[PDB]
Formats: C-alpha cells, structure tokens, sequence
C-alpha cells in the first residue's frame, strides 16, 4: 500500500477576504468547511478513487 | 495629506447617507378652518 | 435610495463525515 | 504515513493569496478481502 | 480599510531578494459634493 501523497490545496484571495471583512470569523469559518469538506474528500476518494 | 482626512472604515465598499430637507418648513396654517397640513422632509441623498 | 441589506453569515453544513 | 500530515500557510502575497498545503499521505486498505464483497452496475 | 492592510516581508531568498509587498484599500470620496467644483483642460 503506497502511502500516496494527496495534494489538497486551498487559497482565499485577498479581494474575497477583504471584501467579506465584515465578519469577524470568516477565515475561522471558511476553515471549518474545508476541514469537513476534507473528511468528505476522504470517503469519496476511497469510493469513487 | 495631513489635512486629507482618514478613516479605519472595515468595509471594502460602502455608501454615505444625507438626510437633508426637501425645502422650505415653517408655514403658518388656518387652524380654525383648516388642517395643520404635515409633510416629511428628509431628502436621504446617497454617496458611494 | 436603498436600505441596504444586513447580512448574516451561516455555514452550510457538508455530508456528515460520522463514517 | 503519520508525519506526513504537512500543513503549510503560505500567505502568497505574491498572488495576493492567502493559501493552504494540507499535503497528506494516505493508503485506502482492505485488511481481509475474506470479508469484502462488491455489486457494480446495479441496473435498479 | 484599516484591518485590510497587508504589509507582508516575503525574504524570496531564491532571488537573493527581500520582498515588501503592501496593499491597501483606498477609496478616495469627496464628503460634500457642494463645497467641491473643479476646471478641467483650462486652456490658457
């Protein structure tokens, strides 16, 4: 079993991140999803792979 | 520049809101045979 | 002119990972 | 491959990018194929 | 946009370099319109 490197890689520019500065959490909560979105990442490339 | 104003405004984007009058106020009315007539003045001019 | 929207931020929540 | 859970904030002010490497090495496994059975291309 | 100010040292040693990159958010407004008329191409 070859322990592959899966390459997840995610940016947030900085007109998106300034233009919603009006939340106080929004770099919190965009890293929330994309650390469920990740555990989805797991299961679907285990299936679908 | 140091006369130029600054602003710590944390938005990107934003309007600037006026109220101003729509004109003239003061106006006496014939209370005896008429309505004191009211009408709104606020003229919210908006800036981006 | 317009009374510009408030607005609230919410996550959509993604598949339950619970597997 | 524990060890290989690689995470890098690069801030990329070069593309004005605030960026994420969550690098990770991984290996899906069936430890006994006694006990995994598989239908594909279930018609209904 | 105080908050929306990057000032990031990027040290690009790979270019024998110091990098400064700094944003800033601008928006120059004229706060009352009346007090405010401009002449352009004044030809004199």
């Amino acid at each position: 079993y070859r322990c592959e490197q899966t390459n997840s890689d995610t940016h947030i520019t900085y007109q998106k991140l300034d233009a919603w500065a009006k939340f106080a959490d929004f770099q919190t909560r965009i890293r929330d999803a994309i650390i469920k979105r990740q555990a989805l990442d797991r299961i679907m490339i285990g299936f679908n792979g | 520049l140091k006369s130029i104003n600054f602003y710590g405004v944390p938005e990107q984007e934003g309007e600037k809101i006026g109220l101003g009058v729509s004109g003239p106020v003061a106006s006496t009315t014939d209370t005896t045979q008429q309505d004191r007539e009211t009408s709104d003045i606020s003229t919210m001019d908006g800036r981006r | 002119v317009a009374p510009s929207v408030q607005q609230k931020l919410e996550t959509k929540v993604q598949e339950s990972s619970d597997f | 491959q524990e060890g290989g859970r690689r995470r890098t904030i690069l801030d990329n002010a070069k593309r004005d990018r605030i960026e994420n490497y969550e690098s990770s090495n991984d290996a899906y496994v069936i430890e006994d194929l006694a006990c995994a059975a598989m239908a594909e291309n279930i018609a209904l």
